[PDB]
RNA sequence: AGCGGAGAGGUA
DNA sequence: GGGCTAATGACGGCGAATACCC
DNA sequence: GGGTATTCGCCGTGTACCTCTCCTAGCCC
């Protein structure tokens, strides 16, 4: 460390066990995939289509290379201008044209000149893509991974105890192809899930006999006819025969069955062929056609039966050829028999005719046609497009010795027929593999053959695709529909007529890219109130989606945690309520593979020690090694002294000696994500009361001057860094000039001629109407390093993340104010600026054209007195800084309606006050600006031309020293690049100019449009929601004065007081803990401020933060500076922080010595007497200091009232919201807890006269306003709406 | 509303593709026969029979134009206008004379009384299939504008111009004399487009997203029955954040400021217009949203005794919807009852009510005779009473009513409660003390007085200030637990009335309050503790599993044996340790008796708070002071492996991890159980 | 100028 | 750009329809 | 003849609230 962003505050850590791999890169595989994005990715998908052969004109075109143009709008620019942040993507594509009636040779090697198509929105910052101004995040789809898979079904059909078992050959975009039973002993197939059909007919198809179907699957039994030769190890096992005697010799006698020494007495014999009895093989089936050797005649056909007319046609006709299948009870099924015994269909043609007819419904088949058809469907890569994983995954799944191997299924029959130039480069690296023949096999395997069912639960089997494989996906869908519409465009072309880029049209492709940027199941509005939230809300995996499952389904098996989870997917962070389970995330050190899957590090253990070696492992490498768990004691630095460690083999956590030991864990922070590692003392409390608090650190509020916690982590200096919130210097040097809202930093000349400049945001809006500010922290004349920080934004403190304030805890039941869990507040938390934060929010105000006229922005507005007109101006836009109330007027505007002009100025919504920030004026070209927006253009250039050449200066400045330093000996680069920075900055200058002197953009069919900032701070009041880190969510009680309140005898008023009944409730007992380390640090922080007040040595300071720093991790407080001591003593003014890990924490031995070493009590808890009356309690509470946090749950957004709003057209009734007046819904199971009272005259009153009815609304109001009490009963409108829509049906309805 | 011509014929699909099916009842037909012969697939002549095109020419090669035969809605109209259904009555009558089958007998009643039905209610058998379609009011449907002067897309509008483009395409194709291979194709068009239109999605979809039709929006959950029948939305509501409120009676409510402005404005300008402050209603308005200093005062003085509905959104029972007087406090949170949130089940962890306000004369009298708060006090459920002390006021009421061996001020008599209350402000005598006070209680039969003495505690004889006359010393006598207090509460109600419960209760939950705020319970982690021969115990069993573990492997027992054993003996232990766990949490607290020591029950936090209820059970101890046993796994196994740790001390990532599976199935239970309890609650009602 | 339908997120 | 112009990751319960061994 | 035995199709799956964006679209000048 000892840097220059870690000499200012160093937090003690209480970490015993070491630290093998730092934190990685929070959002690295969201980036990391969009770079990869930008073979595989985007060029395999312009690879795959772009090859087009036309039918007539025999016109092709092949591309040759892609570049990616220049961003015209920088990304501050573009979130004002409210257009995409994108780049285009021009392709450099060569037409060829083929002479007609001639030998293949091109006529002109014509290429077109770039031809733009498409805009692909870049990834800018930190992973937020922007579509109209506000930062839009894809998160990663949880789906499951293409390959062969096998479930059965519990009890679906028949109930019997026979489970079927069911295949799926999933591609990767394609058509689907099961293999399921039945409990009548019938395989049955299905194409995208339509009606079945038997597995005979796509044999068929595929160009398979009946004779060699059935020949290779069982084993034939010749027969002599009727003498069969002995097959060896076959009736050992199987259904007991008659006496079988080898050379007179008969070890098993009549009646018994061939046990293992039987068949082993048999083995050891010398077998041959013996009579067998006719009474044998008249049960058996025959494996192929017998026919007479002389005559020729179909006597004994295939898959038939041996019946007695059969066996004397065979032994008449002589034939020695009569094979037999081996079928036996439960180790051999004839299902293959029973599913050809069904089809009736011999033939190829009447095969494909009924795959034609089951595919297209209702349509006339063809025998030309389903040739065509049966193609394109799985013997294709233009529309099949299995792509690697899945081919791993069945050569991981069937038992193929190679990994790697062709995309497109492969069948022995169907392409040795095929006489393509594609179909010969397949034959001639295959070896009659016959995939669909093995997948039958091994469903047979798992049949009869008593193999092993593997359910969709792991990770080996789910798949995480991240933004680039689904931005590759919708450009492959518009790249087709672009290829299509090129193929009809130039189906017929000529040499250099007409030009190639009339050929491609953009609109398709990018209609597709906008629909899936811009609207969609992926793309989530994220919310930028926090870096906590920005950070884990990228880094978040999710299974809904296109190809996954829904939310609305059940979905009982997949909400469940696996142990396949254990270092991979966190499960803490899930959000409660509907899809409690469907919202994973990503773990720590978890990462994405090069397949798609799921990675976690592990280390490399020796036999006899641990070595520090890290190895990423998959979800289907873990089952076989054996991963130790973190109980791991360590004597030395690498030894093992238990004779049975803890640790899991397939999930089971199970104890073995450690000589077996294979791979460890390499952190006790792999479990948890980011977003729950914060928590102190995570093992402690519950799972469910950790799994409230990670959301509720999720939306917390940045207030006004953020303080840290006194109890953190330690891992808060990178969640807070990879945010990227905060400004971070490139090269390191001297803090050249400093301001408000710039830094000016010089490059040193180790890491070397022009500097860099930053410009820091000021209050801006965010996502969720949430100021946002950055606040330098260096000053003049320092020297800084590379990697440092040198502004902390919102919520962000000096290296550290904080969230909120910390303040005083006396758990003590306080007159029944906190009741179930209420939260008592203090006159001091207000009045000392604790938890004001502010919001800012947008208004907007638009002038159209409508059939009489267009609307102007004039000051002449009638009906307005003077007390609105003073905060106008002339142009009629209300002043910058002006302060404005409830229902003022700020942007003045009439509309003709036909002298006589409407009111339709923008109000201000009721109960938000502010003054007035920003007002920006977007205008459209060929109109004449006003006087408020040249004034906004010549503040803007005059800002820019300040900014220019204080940079020019700067520049110059630089270049000057940079020669001052050189020509001190006894040249022209330095004028050179100072020359070529003045035409830069000058050719930026005008970019400038002409960007902001020219029209924005707007939507068509308005004139102008006006954008006035607000800023409201906004007050704590009861009834505001606040929670806690160690998840006790509630609400604010009372705000009572701090004369009021419990006191402790040395004189400081408790702030907040809470509810001890919650502890044995909740069954979370880490916040005491917090409570009390809170308190040992705030104890520390009063002594270290006690002894600094007095003009005391250093040496003594040295050796209290020795004594308090590194007790029985090791730092030194004599390595910085004499003066460097001082600054951190007096920086630790409000308590020393402390750093407890998520499961290596301290124990109660640690906090008590911290408890003992300042002036505070052992126990923690002492006496405190009453505010109220001033006497003694009789019982000890703990007093000390939480970390809290506001959430964004508050009372301005949910309290509203109306009597007297719109209504509908179709029914006559009130609208529902807070936004429009809408009036709250009367609830189906309110009017039965009504009807339960009986009191029908409430019940009529608040249905018919109240909303529904268009008289009594009008009735009731007259009758309460005038002071009579006469009410009319009445249908309403909404029964009148029902007999009108039910009459429209030709059903007559009428109110007899 | 409209109509439309129609040049071709044809049929409803509500009687049609309806499992019991009319028209197959009628014509003795089967589904997909007439699915074949409605959609111009085959021929009917005119007795019944499925005809194909090729028995069609073969026949009328035969017949010379003789034998008429029609396809499509002409042939089953003629079927349904040709039949008479007085003669059918009989001759199915006939049938069912005559076969005896039981299926056959179902069918046949099921015909006959399909066929009693129309004849009874004079309905013709032809108007199944229909000429003229009705279309819908155009004010029915809006067409809304969206911002730029565009409109945005409807559902039925697209059908209704896909109906009428097909009939008029129909109607110019039988005008201008097509072939009739073309008429035919536009008659199945038009079909499926009526059949689409009529219910769109059960025939064959036609759409990324299929738009609703006239059966799409009645039936369903966004149906007319469920969204603007039964329940509507209506005005003179709001909602707000409950915020819980001690200084208020439970007869009474807190209510926000600018919320009663905005919900009793019509009777602040009917109070303006009385008073004559102001004339107008639109002066009278302005002086309102002015905000001067009458318009409190006048919204003050008109909700004196002018009660509102209060309901939680999500509600379960008949208590959902109650009534209170409200009064007007500052800040933008309704104030509640605490006692009233136990029958609402409502949380302060930002909760929401919808207010609602009776306006009428009739609604104010209903919801004060039979809504008010001091009127249900019993559950629908059980005779048990919903006033129950909550976590809070328990506590207080168990702490102030229990006694010690030895504390300062015992031995002494005192003369009443009044002596008591005297003596204990001044901190003289001890909160409880054996001491043998002198208490008077009158007795029912009627009202008889008696003076007799008892011995109690102090605390006991200031609780006697509050309870009524009619209940004895010996129903509060004992310490007051949760059941003791709710046998008290019932006992109360019971034998003497309504209004004196009322007070009682009013003035219980006050006790319990200003003893709670003196007595100033924590818990920490010095109350925690933790037994002495647990770990001694853990070693035992450690050794023992060693044990087994080396039987086990040694070859002599089976794993499923042992893996039973193991739990069993883990099971033993778990016991052993939360018996030992409450042995020495229960007893670990002495004193002494006049110099010899004695044994009494504890005074510890955790210990107080288990024992005097409104917490958790005998379990959740045992998971903080003790181990937490064996958790299970999602699916149905236990795991072998126990976790030997509580929750003071530290935890490894394996229990946490094993802890999850059993912590997420709840939640996924409790999601389930909650979708199912609403949907058994909807059928059971209806 | 009032009125519509989809997609995603969050509290109870 | 412009102005009219037209999917396969749900699951359980109940009633009709051939249909197959008896 | 006949009496069930699978089999296909229809029916449904809690309440209420808060915030955000995006919709009919397309095509040859
Ligand atoms: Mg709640």
């Amino acid at each position: 460390s000892y840097s220059f962003t870690e000499k200012k505050r160093i937090r003690k850590d209480f970490g015993k066990q070491r630290s093998i791999l730092e934190v990685p890169f929070l959002l690295a595989i969201q980036v990391d995939s969009y770079r990869e994005f930008l073979d595989l990715g985007l060029h395999a998908a312009l690879k795959s289509v772009f090859p087009i052969s036309s039918y007539s004109g025999n016109a092709a075109l092949e591309y040759v290379g892609y570049k990616l143009g220049q961003p015209v709008f920088d990304e501050r620019e573009c979130r004002q201008r409210g257009m995409s942040y994108g780049a285009p993507l021009r392709v450099t594509v060569r037409l060829v044209i083929y002479d007609r009636e001639s030998s293949t040779k091109a006529i002109k090697y014509v290429k077109e000149q770039e031809v733009y198509l498409g805009e692909i929105p870049l990834m800018t910052g930190n992973g937020t893509f922007i579509v109209n101004g506000t930062e839009r995040v894809i998160v990663s789809q949880l789906h499951r991974s293409p390959g062969v898979f096998f479930d059965h079904d519990r009890g679906k059909t028949h109930s019997s105890g026979k489970l079927l078992y069911s295949a799926r050959i999933i591609p990767y975009r394609g058509s689907w192809l099961d293999f399921e039973f039945d409990p009548k002993d019938a395989l049955f197939t299905r194409i995208d899930r339509r009606r079945k059909l038997p597995v005979s007919i796509l044999l068929r198809a595929l160009g398979y006999n009946n004779e060699e179907m059935l020949a290779e699957f069982f084993e034939i039994n010749t027969f002599h006819i009727v003498q069969l030769e002995l097959v060896p190890e076959r009736l050992r096992g199987e259904t007991l025969n008659f006496d079988l005697a080898d050379g007179d010799k008969v070890i098993v006698e009549a009646g018994k069955r061939i046990t293992a020494r039987h068949v082993k007495q048999l083995e050891a014999a010398g077998v041959a062929a013996l009579a067998v009895p006719d009474d044998y093989l008249v049960g058996r089936i025959l494996s192929h056609d017998v026919v007479d050797g002389s005559t020729g005649e179909l006597l004994a056909n295939a898959n038939d039966e041996i019946s007695e007319d059969q066996l004397t046609a065979f032994r008449k006709a002589g034939v020695d050829a009569v094979g037999t299948l081996w079928v036996n009870d439960l180790d051999r099924g004839p299902y293959l028999s029973n599913t050809l015994r069904i089809d009736p269909t011999k033939t190829q043609l009447e095969a494909l005719v009924e795959i034609y007819r089951m595919m297209r419904p209702g349509e006339p088949p063809t025998k030309e046609a389903a040739q065509n058809l049966f193609h394109n469907l799985f013997f294709t890569f233009e529309r099949y497009d299995l792509s690697t994983v899945g081919r791993m995954k069945f050569n991981r799944r069937v038992g193929r010795k190679d990994v790697l191997g062709e995309s497109v299924l492969y069948d022995k029959k169907y392409f040795a027929e095929r006489n393509d130039e594609e179909s010969k480069r397949l034959v001639a690296e295959h070896t009659d593999t016959s995939d669909i023949l093995e997948v039958i096999k091994v469903l047979t395997e798992i049949r009869n053959g008593r193999g092993v069912v593997d359910d969709i639960d792991h990770l080996g089997n789910r798949r995480v695709r991240s933004v680039g494989e689904m931005a590759e996906n919708v450009f492959r869908v518009g790249l087709v529909r672009v290829e299509r519409a090129v193929k009809e465009r130039l189906s017929m072309a000529e040499s250099e007529g007409l030009t190639p880029q009339e050929l491609i049209n953009a609109k398709p492709v990018a209609a597709a890219i906008k629909e899936f940027f811009g609207s969609s199941q992926l793309s989530q509005f994220m919310d930028q109130n926090n870096p906590l939230s920005e950070v884990t809300h990228k880094r978040r995996v999710s299974a809904l989606g296109p190809g996954g499952l829904t939310r609305e389904r059940a979905g009982f098996e997949v909400r469940d945690v696996h142990p396949t989870h254990y270092g991979r997917v966190c499960t803490i962070e899930t959000p409660e309520g509907p899809n409690i389970g469907l919202i994973n995330s990503l773990a720590v050190f978890a990462r994405t593979n090069q397949y798609g899957f799921l990675e976690t590090p592990y280390r490399k253990v020796l036999d006899g020690k641990v070595s520090d070696d890290v190895e990423y492992l998959s979800a289907i490498e873990e089952n076989e090694y054996v991963i130790a768990q973190a109980n791991a004691l360590t004597d030395a630095k690498n030894m093992l002294t238990e004779q049975f460690v803890p640790c899991r083999f397939q999930g089971e956590s199970l104890l073995k000696p450690p000589s077996e030991v294979h791979f460890m864990d390499v952190s006790p922070m792999q479990t948890v994500s980011v977003a729950a590692a914060l928590v102190p003392f995570l093992e402690h409390d519950d799972a469910n009361r950790a799994l409230m608090g990670a959301n509720m650190q999720r939306q917390a509020v940045p207030t006004l001057r953020s303080q840290k916690p006194l109890v953190g982590t330690g891992i808060e200096r990178a969640v807070a860094r990879d945010s990227g919130v905060t400004v971070n210097a490139l090269r390191g040097g001297v803090i050249e000039q400093i301001d408000a809202a710039r830094i000016v930093v010089k490059v040193n000349e180790a890491e070397i001629a022009g500097v860099d400049i930053y410009n820091l945001i000021k209050y801006t809006r965010s996502n969720q109407n949430t100021c946002i500010n950055q606040r330098p922290l260096v000053n003049v004349g320092d020297v800084i390093a590379r990697g440092d920080v040198l502004a902390d934004g919102p919520s962000t403190d000096i290296g550290e993340l904080a969230l909120g304030q910390n303040m005083l805890i006396a758990f003590m039941p306080w007159n029944g104010y906190n009741f179930e869990d209420s939260i008592l507040l203090s006159e001091r938390v207000v009045e000392e600026d604790r938890y004001t934060t502010i919001h800012i929010e947008e208004l907007t105000c638009v002038a159209r054209d409508t059939k009489l006229g267009p609307e102007e922005i004039s000051a002449d507005i009638p009906n307005v007195s003077e007390q609105a007109l003073n905060r106008l101006d002339e142009s009629g836009v209300v002043y910058i800084g002006a302060e404005v109330r409830a229902g003022d007027i700020m942007v003045g505007k009439v509309t003709p309606k036909g002298s006589d002009v409407k009111d339709s100025s923008l109000r201000v919504p009721p109960g938000m006050d502010g003054t007035v920030i920003d007002v920006q004026v977007f205008t459209r070209d060929g109109i004449e600006k006003d006087k408020r927006a040249r004034q906004i253009e010549e503040n803007e250039i005059k800002r820019v031309k300040k900014d220019f050449d204080d940079q020019f200066r700067i520049l110059e400045a630089a270049i000057y020293a940079r020669l001052r330093s050189q020509i001190v000996g006894k040249i022209e680069r330095a004028q050179k690049q100072i020359q070529a920075h003045e035409k830069e900055f000058e050719a930026r200058f005008a970019d400038k100019r002409g960007k902001i002197t020219q029209g924005d953009d707007l939507a068509p069919g308005v004139l102008k449009m006006v954008k006035v900032f607000l800023a409201v701070k906004r007050r704590i009041q009861p009834g505001d929601k606040m929670a806690g880190r160690h998840g006790n969510k509630g609400v604010v009680s009372n705000v009572v004065p701090v004369e009021d309140m419990p006191y402790m005898a040395t004189g400081e008023s408790v702030d907040i007081v809470l509810n001890p009944l919650g502890v044995p409730s909740r069954m979370n007992i880490g916040q005491i803990l917090e409570v009390h380390l809170g308190w040992a640090a705030k104890g520390l922080g009063r002594k270290i401020q006690r002894m600094l007040e007095a003009q005391a040595a250093v040496s003594e300071l040295r050796k209290f933060l020795d004594d308090i720093y590194n007790h029985d991790q090791r730092v030194d407080l004599s390595q910085f500076s004499d003066e460097e001591l001082l600054n951190l003593g007096k920086n630790l003014i409000d308590g020393v922080p402390m750093a407890t890990p998520v499961f290596d924490g301290a124990s109660e031995a640690e906090i008590k010595r911290m408890l003992e070493l300042a002036d505070l009590p052992q126990s923690g808890q002492t006496q405190l007497y009453d505010g109220r009356t001033g006497e003694a309690f009789d019982r000890k509470t703990t007093v000390g200091y939480m970390h809290y946090l506001k959430l964004n749950h508050l009372v301005d957004d949910k309290m509203h009232a109306r009597s007297t709003g719109p209504y509908s057209l179709v029914t006559q009734q009130p609208l529902g919201g807070k936004a429009q007046f809408g009036g709250q819904r009367f609830g189906e199971m309110e009017v039965w807890a009504l009807e339960a009272y009986g009191a029908a005259y409430t019940l009529q009153e608040m249905l018919t006269v109240k909303s529904d009815d268009v008289q009594g609304r009008n009735q009731m109001y007259k009758n309460i306003v005038d002071g009579e009490h006469e009410m009319v009963a009445g249908m309403p409108e909404s029964f009148n709406v029902l007999v009108k829509e039910i009459r429209s049906l030709a059903i007559h309805m009428e109110l007899e | 509303m409209g109509h439309i011509d129609l040049a071709s014929p044809v049929a409803h699909i509500w009687f049609l593709k309806s499992l019991p099916s009319r028209i197959g009842l009628m014509l003795d037909m089967t589904l997909r026969d007439i699915e074949r012969v409605l959609y111009f697939e085959a021929y009917v002549v005119t007795r019944r029979q499925l005809l194909t095109e090729e028995q069609y020419l073969t026949a009328r090669q035969e017949y010379n134009d003789d034998f008429d035969a029609a396809m499509g809605a002409e042939a089953v109209y003629e079927l349904l206008r040709t039949i008479d259904l007085q003669s059918e009555m009989t001759r199915l009558r006939e049938e069912i004379a005559s076969t005896g089958s039981e299926t056959k007998l179902k069918r046949l009643t099921k015909r006959i009384k399909l066929i009693e039905a129309f004849l009874e209610s004079g309905n013709r058998p032809e108007w199944m299939v229909m000429t003229v379609l009705p279309v819908l009011p155009p004010d029915l449907r809006p067409l809304v504008p969206l911002d730029g002067g565009r409109f945005a897309t409807s559902d039925l509008n697209d059908l209704y111009r896909r109906v009428i483009n097909r009939n008029n395409r129909l109607r110019r194709l039988l005008e201008l004399n097509a072939p009739d291979i073309i008429v035919r194709n536009e008659k199945r068009m038009l079909q499926e487009s009526v059949d689409a239109l009529l219910d769109n999605g059960r025939r064959g979809r036609a759409i990324k997203r299929p738009l609703k039709s006239l059966a799409d929006m009645i039936k369903g959950k966004q149906g007319r029955f469920r969204q603007n029948l039964l329940g509507k939305r209506v005005d003179y509501s709001g909602r707000s954040v409950i915020t819980v409120g001690p200084y208020l009676k439970l007869h009474q409510c807190g209510l926000p400021k600018k919320m009663a402005l905005e919900l009793f404005k019509p009777f602040v300008f009917a109070k303006l217009q009385r008073r004559g402050l102001a004339t107008t209603i639109k002066a009278a308005k302005k002086l309102v949203e002015r905000e001067e200093a009458e318009v409190w005062d006048i919204l003050e003085e008109v909700i004196r005794e002018h009660p509102v509905l209060l309901n939680r959104a999500p509600t379960l029972h008949r208590l959902g919807i109650q009534a209170f007087e409200p009064v007007l406090i500052e800040g933008k949170a309704i104030q509640l009852h605490p006692l009233v949130c136990t029958a609402f089940n409502a949380d302060f962890d930002g909760d929401q009510m919808a207010v609602h306000v009776p306006l009428s004369l009739e609604a104010q009298l209903e919801a004060r005779a039979l809504m008010m708060s001091t009127n249900n006090i019993l559950s629908p459920a059980n005779g048990e009473p919903i006033i129950v002390p909550s976590q809070d006021v328990v506590l207080g009421l168990y702490y102030m009513s229990r006694a010690l061996e030895n504390k300062k001020g015992e031995g002494m008599v005192f003369a009443n409660t009044s002596e008591v209350k005297r003596a204990y402000d001044n901190r003289v005598v001890e909160l409880h003390a054996k001491v043998k006070v002198r208490i008077t209680q009158v007795d029912v039969d009627k009202r008889t007085s008696g003076t007799s003495i008892v011995d109690t505690t102090v605390g006991r004889a200031l609780l006697s200030e509050i309870l009524p006359e009619g209940l004895p010393f010996q129903l509060a006598n004992t310490e007051m637990t949760k059941k003791n207090i709710s046998r008290l509460i019932n006992s109360s109600y019971r034998l003497l009335g309504l209004k004196d419960t009322v007070v009682f209760a009013d003035k219980l939950m006050y006790t319990g309050y200003a003893y709670a705020t003196r007595a100033g319970v924590s818990i920490g982690i010095d109350d925690m503790l933790i037994p002495d021969e647990k770990k001694g115990i853990l070693t035992e069993a450690e050794a023992e599993v060693l044990e087994i573990q080396e039987q086990y492997q040694s070859g002599l027992v089976t794993a499923g044996e042992r893996y039973n054993k193991v739990v069993d003996i883990w099971s033993r232990t778990s016991e052993r340790i939360a018996k030992a766990m409450m042995d020495t949490i229960g007893t670990e607290k002495v004193e002494n008796a006049k110099g010899e020591t004695i044994d009494q029950k504890s005074m510890n936090s955790l210990y107080i708070m288990a024992d005097s209820g409104a917490r958790g059970s005998q379990a959740q101890i045992r998971q903080l002071a003790g181990m937490r046993g064996l958790m299970a796994r999602p699916d149905g196994s236990i795991i072998e492996t126990p976790i030997k740790a509580n929750f003071r001390e530290g935890l490894n990532v394996q229990e946490y991890f094993n802890s999850t599976h059993g912590a997420r199935k709840g939640l996924a239970d409790t999601a389930l159980k909650t979708a199912n309890s609403g949907y058994l609650t909807r059928r059971l009602v209806d």
